[PDB]
């Protein structure tokens, strides 16, 4: 007829306020006969023998539930987790009430761990409810702390899968270095600027340094940080106007105690009512046995609903966490905490008092700032992307052709030679022709500045198996481009059903099919449809480039694996290379796109194409997600389209013959 | 260096096997001073934890702890992981609890498992159907903590892999189900092979609801982890006969060995660090009372006679010895295949059918399968190498090669095939929609009577071992007498070629 409640607590006047709370708790609960006795303990300096002496004085004392009430500990570790792992061996609810590790959150490590405060990750639903407010997408995360970093991603992926965006930037590394300012820089670089801490004091204060000295806390830099990262010296060292959150109630400890009191009491009273009372056993000499009603208990304090205390609404979800909880939002006015908002659990209100911003007016910057220097990644197209070396130092000769147009060239960076060949060799030279007067005329239409470089290889970029972990990844252009150092690549995209799925594309601006290139008895061979070509052998020698998008469409194709079987023991790095080898008389047929070849036609007599025309396809502007980039560059291509620009374009290269 | 063995064991293990597990190992030692301190616990209290611990460090400044658990408590593996993180010193986990996966470790802490975590079991459990074909599926989760690393984990994986899978949304809980909203989701269930991570008593539920709702059929399957699949007697009569499960207990190798490989691993570990570096043996003088070089990122080089005993940066073993492992009809969990270093080995590559799960299902949809290899019909190619699977067009098939004339021992060797006759059964099974079992033949040509003994697909179709031979087969007057032919669909007779 006795119930017993274990706590580790320190001061008197909260023992004092602990046991008044149990004899108050069997007021408004009638006469019955059901006692309660508290035991609460003090704390030794160490750990081993500290979870000793609970472990083995709680076993003594037969408890119910087991308490941790100390916030202001020397040790930064807080750790109560050893006395809830012995009263998990026989499955007896533990009530942490200070800290709010995500390594408490996992009910398969604690497996008898309750408390009444969320981990920090509900804070960033806090903060997607300021993607409610205003209205801000693309996001910057900065993670230090490894053991709540997973629940931290998969928390915001859990928040991103009702908008169904994509975070830009994800950053997860060991705690202490100092020299984290490059990913700092290669953030500033990108698009957006909100920006998303989650890390102890000491990374904190050292990336608040870090923007300090950097200065990347000017104007329209979102800064969002929560209660961990507005103490200590991180206080000191944060910018003025920094937006924070504050818990309420979360270290005052004399009415959370009173709450927690009544949560076990109304906990007790309710399996009071129930039948298969069980009883935790002396543990400690020769008994083994678990506690069979651990899971019971716990489902009884599964649908545990209140209606008591002074935060108000404690309840638990599915992870046993806490249910409307009132926030406050404050900010760093001048060095003084100012007050700006309140939050209910599911709305933000800010109050009469204003937002002042670190950069301009009170109003919410749009830091969503658009790349004015779009970086351009081409392959080298050999009748569209003329690269050309520099004549003294980084210069171009402005030579002028036959029909008075001068050529424009742009300073472009590229490799040399391939990587065996050439290990590091990397110049600037000048790059013209087709696609750079397209670019050309996209800045003549909207006004932006750009950046033309070339990629690494002379592929395309293909989906591979990466040599670890069984993962896809791309290289080449693609490559380069889902890595964040290219914008948009202009090149001839061969357009399929597999990189749409991936990315999303513009309207094409070429539109042709495929052919064969032999040289000048049956000369030709009219297409896919020969018999010999089905069967092949050591004579009619055809390949393809190596890692190329038709070797794709080839491998979609499932009734032509023999021409698969064959070309891959062919492939050549280049087109040019494939002309060099057919202009040798050593290759026999070479699948390419129709008006190259004809260019190389007009070029020299002997390159022959074949007959058919299949594969009817067009060729557009490798592009990135759902971006502001997209719709008014598709109109101005469109407007290429509908002048005679494309004629223009034609008269440069296509249309000009010998 | 100064290593103690304790075990908390109910079996009747005895401790003088330990105390000659000191002589003739380590026959090369490198350290001058090796001593093992060997120990059996009958109880299984973290009290006794504490006080054996207080008492070896103490002992003579021990370095070395190993532990085997022999009941089924996953915390003693998280309160040694706990002393590991206070004491600094390195403890390895054996065999029961001592061994169970725990998720996530500690960088002051220096606790490791000899054990398989569930992201390698998902791994290989995805290497099973990606070796069967079974790439259309589904996936319940309950409230079973540990949960969303799985679902993640197996998203990364489909996005990872060269299948493509067909994966039905995932079937989620919120509580013990009330069978009025979860039942809705069961009932968009119409694929095959079902994944499941729960535990035991909720498994109960689960296939009890399964079995109400008619979700064990003999198309459907159902492949369950090692932490729901507990002790080997406990087997309630509510489990389909033919549960998949894997689970690294190898009955093969004893807890000695894996004691004898774990001591092999730590005078390994001692040896290379001591070249290295000379005060290697720094531990703590006694519990009461109020380091820089360690062996937490030391061991991942590691190799034990051969036995590739590396270890990952989470601390588990990078190839462990994973068991496949299912339910027959006699109500046991059968042992059947064996996993490599990264490849999958299959001592029964055939797949069984355990058709009749219960007592009363009435199912005959089955049908076996055995063509010839002939070049226009059926073209028998080996499985590509680069993706590990036949091609859409390509069905798989076996081949029972022998390895030599001295013994009748072989493999059912799994070899990809097209052409017309494949077209032909897959069209077929479009049309029918029915379950084929295909496979070869080892006994030679089309068919020969020699003393009222045919051989090969007469041999096979005849004496009834398959159902019907849909490859290619000439038709004469004693074939029509023993089997019953279909009508004539193509039209091929005899001919010579010359010049």
């Amino acid at each position: 007829k006795i119930v017993n409640i274990g706590a580790v607590l320190s001061t008197r006047k909260h023992e004092q306020m602990f046991r008044e709370a149990v004899n108050q708790a069997n007021k408004r609960h009638g006469s019955w006969k059901i006692q309660l006795n508290a035991t609460s303990v003090t704390h030794k300096p160490n750990a081993i023998q500290m979870a000793l002496s609970v472990c083995e004085d709680l076993i003594s004392s037969q408890v119910y539930a087991i308490l941790v009430s100390h916030p202001p500990t020397p040790n930064d570790h807080f750790t109560p987790t050893p006395v809830s792992y012995t009263a998990g061996f026989y499955r007896i609810p533990v009530l942490g009430l200070t800290t709010r590790m995500s390594i408490y959150s996992d009910k398969s490590i604690h497996l008898s761990f309750l408390r009444t405060v969320p981990p920090y990750s509900h804070q960033s639903s806090v903060w997607f409810e300021m993607m409610r407010v205003y209205n801000w997408n693309h996001i910057i995360l900065l993670v230090s702390d490894d053991h709540e970093g997973r629940a931290a991603q998969k928390r915001l992926e859990t928040l991103l899968e009702e908008r169904e965006s994509k975070a830009e930037k994800v950053l997860q590394f060991d705690p202490g270095t100092k020299n984290v300012t490059a990913l700092l820089m290669e953030a500033r670089e990108l698009e957006a600027r909100v920006i998303i801490l989650s890390a102890s004091e000491d990374d904190a204060a050292t990336v608040y340094r870090a923007a300090a000295m950097l200065n990347m806390t000017g104007s329209g830099y979102v800064w969002l940080v929560g209660e961990r990262e507005i103490s200590g010296n991180a206080l000191r060292y944060a910018p003025d106007g920094i937006i924070g959150l504050q818990l309420i109630n979360g270290k005052n400890e004399s009415a959370h105690i009173s709450d927690a009191v009544g949560v076990v009491a109304q906990a007790v009273h309710e399996l009071l009512e129930k039948e298969n009372i069980t009883d935790p056993p002396r543990g400690c000499v020769g008994n083994t046995n678990i506690w069979k009603t651990g899971p019971l208990f716990k489902r009884v304090l599964m649908s545990s609903k209140y209606a008591d205390g002074v935060t108000g609404r404690v309840e638990f979800n599915e992870d046993g966490d806490r249910k409307f909880a009132n926030y406050s939002i404050m900010n760093l006015q001048n060095r003084k905490l100012v007050q700006v908002g309140i939050y209910n659990g599911t709305h933000v209100i800010p109050n009469d008092r204003k937002i002042i911003w670190p950069g301009g007016e009170t109003e919410k910057p749009r830091g969503y700032q658009m790349s004015t220097r779009l970086k351009i990644v081409t392959i080298h197209q050999e009748p569209f992307v003329y690269v050309k070396p520099t004549m003294s130092d980084g210069t171009c000769k402005e030579e002028f052709t036959v029909n008075g147009d001068p050529v424009k060239k742009v300073i472009c960076t590229g490799p040399n030679d391939t990587s065996p060949g050439s290990p590091r060799h990397t110049v600037p030279q000048c790059c013209y022709g087709f696609c750079i007067d397209l670019l050309i005329k996209l800045a003549r239409t909207m006004n932006f500045t750009y950046e033309v470089h070339l990629v690494a290889d002379g592929k395309f970029g293909t989906q591979e198996r990466v040599n670890n972990s069984n993962k896809k990844e791309w290289n080449g252009m693609m490559g380069e481009l889902l890595s964040g150092q290219a914008d948009m690549i202009v090149a001839p995209l061969t357009i399929n059903n597999e990189r749409a799925q991936y990315i999303e594309f513009s309207k094409p601006f070429k539109y042709q099919g495929l052919t064969i290139l032999v040289k000048k008895p049956e000369e030709r061979i009219t297409g896919i449809n020969d018999p010999r070509l089905r069967n092949p052998s050591d004579k009619f020698i055809y390949a393809t480039v190596k890692q190329s998008s038709v070797d794709i469409y080839f491998r979609r194709q499932v009734e032509l694996s023999t021409m698969y079987r064959h070309m891959e023991k062919h492939n050549y790095e280049s087109a040019a290379e494939a002309i060099q080898a057919v202009r040798d008389n050593k290759l026999h047929a070479f699948i390419w796109d129709s008006a190259v070849l004809e260019f190389e036609a007009s070029q020299k007599c002997d390159l022959v194409t074949t007959g058919e025309l299949f594969f009817r396809s067009g060729f557009g502007i490798g592009m990135r997600k759902d971006s502001p980039w997209k719709q008014n560059v598709s109109l101005s291509i469109l407007k290429s389209h509908e002048n005679g620009f494309m004629e223009d374009l034609d008269k440069t290269w296509v249309r000009y013959q010998e | 260096l100064n290593i103690a063995v304790l075990l908390g064991h109910s079996h009747d293990v005895t401790e003088r096997e330990l105390r000659n597990l000191w002589g003739p190992e380590q026959a090369t030692g490198l350290p001058l001073d090796v001593n093992v301190v060997a120990l059996l616990m009958n109880r299984t209290d973290p009290k006794s934890l504490i006080t054996h611990v207080c008492d070896l460090m103490s002992g003579a400044r021990i370095h070395g702890l190993v532990f085997g658990d022999d009941t089924d408590q996953e915390a003693v593996a998280q309160m040694l992981d706990f002393i590991s993180s206070q004491t600094f010193i390195p403890i390895l986990g054996i065999h029961g609890g001592a061994s169970m996966i725990m998720a996530d470790k500690d960088p002051t802490s220096t606790f490791f498992q000899f054990g398989a975590s569930i992201q390698q079991q998902a791994t290989v459990m995805l290497k099973i159907m990606q070796d069967y074909d079974w790439h259309v599926f589904s996936l319940v989760t309950t409230i079973f903590p540990g949960y969303r690393d799985f679902i993640s984990f197996i998203k990364t994986t489909v996005d990872n892999s060269f299948v493509g899978w067909d994966m039905q949304n995932v079937i989620t809980l919120d509580t013990s189900f009330e069978d009025a909203k979860t039942q809705v989701q069961l009932k968009k269930i119409h694929s095959s092979v079902i994944l499941l991570y729960c535990s035991k008593d909720e498994a109960v539920l689960i296939l009890s609801e399964a079995r109400s709702l008619g979700l064990t059929g003999y198309d459907f399957f159902w492949i369950v982890p090692s932490l729901v699949s507990g002790n080997t007697e406990l087997i309630p009569k509510e489990f389909p006969s033919g549960l998949i499960s894997v689970s690294y207990d190898d009955w093969d190798y004893s807890l000695e060995a894996r004691v004898r490989d774990g001591l092999g691993i730590l005078t390994t570990a001692a040896s290379s660090m001591l070249e290295k570096f000379s005060y290697i043996p720094e531990a703590k003088a006694s519990c009461y009372g109020q380091p820089l070089h360690t062996l937490h990122q030391f061991m991942v080089n590691v190799t034990w006679d051969g036995k590739d005993l590396s270890f990952t940066e989470e601390g588990y073993q990078v190839h462990p010895r994973l068991v496949v492992i299912v339910l027959n009809k006699d109500r046991e969990w059968e042992k059947v295949g064996k996993w490599e270093n990264q490849t999958l080995s299959l001592r029964h590559a055939v797949w069984p059918r355990y058709k009749s799960f219960s007592d009363c299902e009435p199912d005959d949809n089955h049908l076996s399968i055995v063509t010839l290899e002939e070049a226009p019909f059926v073209i028998v190619e080996d499985i590509d190498p680069l993706t590990e699977t036949c091609v859409r067009n390509t069905v798989p098939c076996r081949k029972f090669v022998k390895i030599n004339n001295s013994t009748n021992e072989g493999m059912n060797v799994k070899k990809c095939c097209k052409g017309f006759c494949i077209d032909i059964l897959k069209k077929l099974s479009r049309t029918v929609k029915f379950t084929y079992d295909l496979y070869l033949v080892t006994n030679g040509k089309h068919g020969k009577k020699v003393n009222n003994v045919w051989n090969g697909m007469i041999g096979e179709v005849v004496y009834q071992r398959a159902v019907m031979a849909v490859g290619s087969l000439t038709i004469n007057e004693e074939r029509s007498e023993v089997v019953d032919f279909s009508v004539p669909f193509v039209e091929t007779g005899i001919s010579v070629m010359v010049s």
